[PDB]
């Protein structure tokens, strides 16, 4: 007899009940990917529903009132300025540097 | 030579500079003249980044010529 395949095939092999941490790892790791099939099963379904079935479907209460409610209250919040803090260094790079070659250009372009 | 800075407020400061001066030489003169960390200030033209390494006349930066000056995020 060995050890390949007479008394080393039961480490942990042998049954989930024989182990409460194995018995919720591997119910923790199929719940996480229920969720993932889930919220993404859920969003999917939604977004063709208001293509084919626009009628009622679960959840279309508030659906454009969401879409305005929330750049209603967001679009009208300061906007006397092209935002500074909230972008970066390369985003506030992008201002300068799309108003610096847009001053004097008057036949000096990207042409190849 | 003097030159011009233009800031995300539409703000133009006039310094005096050299085309021999280096970018870093010339966010410390902003610095002096509003007090804005020169670490923090960047230096933009023609569409161009000025590396602090490199002078103004390496960008062909002419007396009287308009810059661009943005904030730099990253400094703790």
């Amino acid at each position: 007899h060995m050890l390949g395949l007479g008394a080393s095939d039961f480490e942990f092999g042998v049954d989930p009940s024989a182990d409460p941490e194995l018995a919720l790892a591997l119910r923790v790791s199929m719940e996480e990917q229920r969720q993932r099939q889930e919220e993404e099963a859920r969003r999917a379904a939604a977004a063709s529903a208001a293509e084919a079935g626009i009628a009622t479907t679960g959840t279309e209460d508030s659906d454009d009132a969401l879409l305005k409610m929330t750049i209603s209250q967001q679009e009208f919040g300061r906007t006397g300025l092209p935002d500074l803090s909230s972008m970066t260094e390369e985003e506030q790079i992008a201002y300068a540097m799309q108003m610096s070659l847009q001053g004097a250009e008057f036949g000096q372009a990207e042409s190849a | 030579m003097q030159i011009f800075v233009k800031t995300l407020t539409g703000k133009t400061i006039t310094l005096e500079v050299e085309p021999s001066d280096t970018i870093e030489n010339v966010k410390a003169k902003i610095q002096d003249k509003e007090g804005i960390p020169p670490d923090q200030q960047r230096l933009i033209f023609a569409g161009k980044q000025l590396e602090d390494g490199r002078t103004l006349s390496d960008y062909n930066i002419q007396k009287e010529s308009t810059l661009h000056l943005v904030l730099r995020l990253r400094g703790g």
